[PDB]
């Protein structure tokens, strides 16, 4: 009988419709929450502690946003170093991370919140984009492995210290996930690659061949970096949850 | 047995015909008729 | 309410299933009919008339199945000459052999399937139909006049050897054109110091000499069983097409 | 230099856009023309001549639209018999009804679209064209002689019942063949102790008896408005094809 | 045992390779033949007969290549009138120009390929074949009567201007139909206070006046070189199809 | 020569077949092991 | 010169012909291989 | 106007071309660097420390390449063990890892460095292959979870000790990412699965049923394994960077 069946397409279609409105509200709830969290994460990168103290080398670094404004270092080999003028060394990891955050936030705020829910693949694409930006920010914050000793030497940071420093020392400052890191490489050229960063690593610099004889590493937690990372993790999980619910929905009615 | 003599061209369709003897890498003979310049 | 939706969904599922059985029975009905028609078409190619009389050039040809068993030809010249085969020899017409092969293949396609399976989407039926139709259309096409036969190919044909033995101012070709046995005589002319035209004034090379077609004489005669076969092909093609179309309508209807 | 490349890219983008508008106008022009032609074709199927005279068997048939309102037949035997319908009865020719349906569908395809949207790739136009062309070709095909009509189907047809009432040594079939109303009389012969051939010497079963076609008489007459309709179909098909081809040229040109 | 399987696999690989070379030679043979036939077909369109005599309306037309250099027409009315071109003027028949273009493109497709590459799958050959066949079929189609030519388009044609200069109760159209040069005269009738039919009783608007076709006179004459060209097209199409089919058989055989 | 080649498709096909039976046994071995381990994991959650 | 003019080139292989010869050989090769394989398969069933 | 537009296709095409040459040079730079790093990683596996000392069990193991040439173990239950003859127990993890390294290096050296850059999908495929080999090497170096106690018993290592040892002891030596690991399982058969490796795990061996009563684990860092792992990480990051740059490029001009 056809009347039964028409009634029937009607009731099934009504249930599925109502459920799409539910999923619609859920999607936008999650999206708004993502903008809130990510904007706070953004606020952590712009301007909160600025002076940081980082056991045989110790140092006091003033870090303003992405700019390492001052770095006063004591080394037991006691010798003492500082910046010249009032110059700032920019930590590119923070800049990059801030860029990814900016992009994620754009992805969230440049979208029509009058979506009238469609299928979900569009939401899924949005989620993928945002998650890629977050994971990239976090990855950048992490210690870069592919930095060679000659790249460290060619870095402006070596040029940056007062008094002007020796060619048996290299200084590198970087961010590892969430803690300001200061590393001093003690070298001495040998008599008549570059990747290991460990004692006994060899490489060329200028026109001379040098070997790392030992390495000194100190570090200190940066509270707002930690807050930012926590925000990234939470945002990633929210995104994943939304993706999973959308998949369950779409597989359920298909 | 391995072929040594090869026929290149026809009498009616072409205006060149040839029987070339190819031994290994050596063209030992190339016996050629050219129906030129007039077609008789 | 979920009970409504479930009982309901059961109602649509029942209707669709019943229609699937209807389509099943229709499919097998049409297939059986195809085997009948095509087997009759097949029976037409093997043993019905054998002697045929074919304008201003005349001929009596005895054709048994695919074999032109004899060909007696009179040509009326400006002067008449009379020709026949070696008495003992038969010239086979390849078109009929080819067509019979395609028919055989179609029938195999129909009889080598289990007529007892439950109905499915139809894409499989569609592929079967395509295969059969391809075989039928190929049979018909082969029966048709082959355009790509060159005059030198006609000369190199055994038929020329098959005749009293005759000069190289004459070429004889016997072929099939759909529903007509065809006899054509090419009257030639060696030229003083391509090949595709088949019309008066066409030029080509043969042997080691250059020749031109001077005149063309064409006679033909209807072959009744070929006509029956062709009619069968047409009808089968339409049956196949109808089944394909109905299957498409069904599949689009419930999707 | 980036300024050059940008201004430049703007120049190509402008040309392509303008051409897209040209193609837009062309598409809608052709579509409008199609509606005109097809509506005239439609008007041909409903009300122009109604009485038709159809060799050695003669007939006067009154045909109104799709309905064969009357059929008066004289058959000249070796002896003449004369037949007519129940006076009150009409036999409908299904081919015309079918064709009219396809025409109706084509016209719907053309009139149920907004003639006001901005131009796109064309694949959508291509699908519209395919749909319309399918409807036209189907109309034409239906108008053509159906091959798959069996003699028992002819016997089981209401037309036999429709005549004074006549014996089972005669079968009468009236159908359409493209541009010709066709009347065929099958003269039969019961056999002493398939069905597709339609030729003299064809055998089949009917009722509970086995019968053979003894002779076949075929007469026909041109139906002017059917001819007009067919001409319209051909022209429409060509218009559609031309639009498809131009769209393809455009799309390949700018890709 | 692995030695058996390896030597073995080498044996199949060798057979397949050798067959690939056979197919290579076949492909290039067919291609060369296509260039020959198509170049002859091309030669037919440029310079063979030029004067043609075309029922109850008669005409002597001088046609040079694609150009109708002169058209002398006599119309026998109920009363005869006689017409000719400006003596100095030529009317070009677009169908021939179009066809010649398609032929040119096909020949380019054949001659702009390196006849020296090693054999592959064939899909590339298949694409070449499709391209060539499309060009041939288009040439043939263009040579055929265009259905989509309206009476107002005929009136707006330069041909009307080309004649002594004549009234608006007469329209003259000259076109090509496959193998026949065609002359048609439309005798008109202004109506008292679409356009596609081309039959007596067809109505249309022209200028600022409304007109009806009163009578139609159609004469035609075979153009020998057009016939040769068409024969060439048919043969080439069959050669292409045969190559496609053989390639498909090969590819399915070894997969 | 075709006989060589037929022998040849036969030996290759036999080797591949035997290897599929090997992979068959491996698959089910692993699956059974998975049921054992996972049922124990299940038993940790109930009491 | 007379030898050159006289020399008739080898005619090109017919594809259909070659495929048919190949197919014949394949049919019989495969039949034989099937007999071998199946006879040993049978031998697996014997003491 | 068409002249403007032709000029225009020309300038765009020139810019895109020059950028493909840039990407060409970048790709090969990275590839060469990968061969250098990976060949050094390879050199770590062939022949550097050989003797290693691994708090209630202690042991001295001599490890040469992939071969554990000697293992002298003291157990407090004090009892003492050693190898017989001059035989070596091969640690398959190292062999496997070395194989993956060999394959990666082949992937890099068996390619045409006259590439004339095409699209990048080919580079991407190469990158995927190499990265798969590296990640597999690293994964193999890691502690295998799926080793059962009966598999440990069926291992030749148990047979390998002098004096010939008791059936209340099982000895297993393996590599966990970068540190030589020695584990002693103390059993005792019960009165009238196998996966947990923890105290209270039960399993069958020979024809008897046994239970692990406790487990002793000692380990020691292998410096060259650490170097190799560092190399793997750096190589993976270099590959990832190249993949990402190629993607940016290809999406940029498409």
């Amino acid at each position: 009988m056809a009347t039964v069946m028409a009634a029937t397409a009607a009731e099934r279609a009504v249930l599925e419709e109502e459920f799409r409105w539910l999923l619609h509200d859920e999607v936008h709830a999650v999206l708004k929450q993502l903008q809130d969290i990510l904007k706070e994460a953004s606020l952590r990168f712009t301007l909160k502690q600025e002076n940081f103290i980082l056991d045989q080398v110790k140092g006091v670094l003033t870090l303003q946003g992405d700019a390492l404004s001052q770095a006063d270092v004591n080394l037991k080999m006691l010798l003492h170093f500082a910046f010249r003028e009032d110059k700032q060394w920019k930590l590119q990891q923070i800049q990059d991370a801030r860029n990814h955050v900016s992009q994620a936030i754009y992805l969230l705020t440049s979208r029509d919140q009058s979506y009238q829910f469609k299928t979900g693949a569009e939401v899924l694409k949005l989620m993928d984009a945002v998650m890629l930006q977050l994971t990239r920010a976090r990855n950048r914050l992490t210690t870069p492995a592919t930095l060679t000793l000659p790249e460290i030497a060619a870095s402006g940071l070596t040029r940056m210290f007062a008094p002007a420093l020796p060619s048996d020392l290299l200084v590198n400052v970087y961010i590892n996930l969430n803690k300001l890191c200061l590393t001093v490489y003690q070298l001495h050229a040998l008599q008549p690659g570059a990747v290991l960063h460990s004692p006994g690593a060899m490489f060329e610099w200028g026109s001379q061949r040098l070997e790392v004889s030992h390495v000194h590493k100190v570090e200190c937690v940066i509270p707002w970096l930690n807050d930012a990372l926590v925000y990234f993790t939470v945002s990633l999980q929210l995104c994943q949850q939304l993706k999973d619910k959308i998949s369950v929905f779409s597989s359920y009615w298909s | 047995a391995k072929q040594e003599n090869f026929i290149l061209g026809s009498c009616g369709t072409d205006q060149v015909k040839g029987v070339l003897t190819l031994q290994g890498d050596a063209l030992s003979q190339a016996d050629v008729n050219l129906k030129m310049p007039r077609n008789n």
